[PDB]
């Protein structure tokens, strides 16, 4: 019941919005997990790992360069926008909205959202493998050697870029190999980020889970914590629940969410 | 530290 949800929405002083891959798929943004989610011969799971990067950094950078480049044509959707404008409007009223996103596409930022926790990192940040410095980076192409590389066809030839010509750290003293500042399979989420997220979740009085499920990860880490405080949770996702069924709005979030958050 | 996707 949308009206019952909106009664909670009217009263909420601190909303936490958790977003998963569904919100990015609706912007035309490939996830690379699922039957369609091939890039050349590989799926995301094969490439987004430190072992792939150690043994073929050029291949992994071709993949991330492709993804960075494809974001130029993909735009925020009505769900991203509703979330951004909601935060702005409620902020003026002294009410807090925070976004906790699994997504690395920066679309929430492009939509206008300010209070955003990117728990998996970002496609458009680098981390230096040598000195550890994290830097925002939106250059197209990120380095000259990658220019025009990353084609997704299976029989596209590998660039095989010497490591010295991949993106490097710009402190002319370090010069270390950069990696995407993204959490890979086999890596831990940042402790400091999780502590901040725990604070926000503990203080919130309404939580929305958008383009993923409360029962799946990462929502499963944190939504239980909020539910056990007695706080209402509202899912917006395309997933069904059975017939013998907190709140669930089935469908594309770019349809459901702007109406819900009016 | 939390393994991405519980290591699944
Ligand atoms: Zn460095």
């Amino acid at each position: 019941d949308l009206t019952a949800f909106r009664e909670h929405f009217a009263k909420a002083k601190h909303i936490a919005i958790i977003t998963g891959a569904g919100v990015s798929a609706e912007s035309g943004v490939p996830t690379f997990r699922g039957p369609g989610g091939f890039w050349r011969k590989w799926q995301a799971q094969d490439l987004a790992t430190p072992e792939a990067f150690s043994r073929d950094p050029s291949l992994v950078w071709e993949f991330y360069h492709y993804r960075r480049e494809v974001m130029r044509s993909k735009m925020p959707n009505p769900a991203h926008l509703a979330i951004a404008e909601c935060e702005a409007r409620l902020g003026q009223q002294g009410r807090s909205v925070v976004i906790i996103t699994q997504n690395i596409d920066e679309l929430h930022h492009r939509a206008g959202s300010k209070h955003v926790y990117e728990i998996h990192g970002s496609l458009f940040k680098t981390r230096c493998m040598s000195c550890g410095e994290v830097k925002a980076n939106h250059k197209s192409p990120i380095c000259p050697a990658l220019d025009g590389k990353g084609a997704p066809d299976p029989n596209t030839k590998e660039a095989r870029i010497p490591v010295e010509l991949l993106p490097r750290c710009e402190r002319k003293s370090c010069n270390g190999l950069l990696r995407p500042h993204v959490v890979w399979f086999g890596e831990t989420l940042d402790s400091d980020i999780l502590t901040a997220v725990e604070r926000e979740l503990e203080k919130c009085d309404l939580c929305l889970v958008v383009g993923t499920s409360s029962i799946v990860y990462p929502a499963a880490m944190f939504a239980p914590q909020v539910a056990s405080r007695g706080v209402p949770v509202a899912e917006f996702n395309m997933e069904c629940t059975p017939a013998t069924q907190k709140y669930h709005f089935e469908g594309p979030c770019g349809s459901t969410l702007p109406p819900a958050l009016e | 530290g939390v393994l991405k996707e519980y290591g699944v």
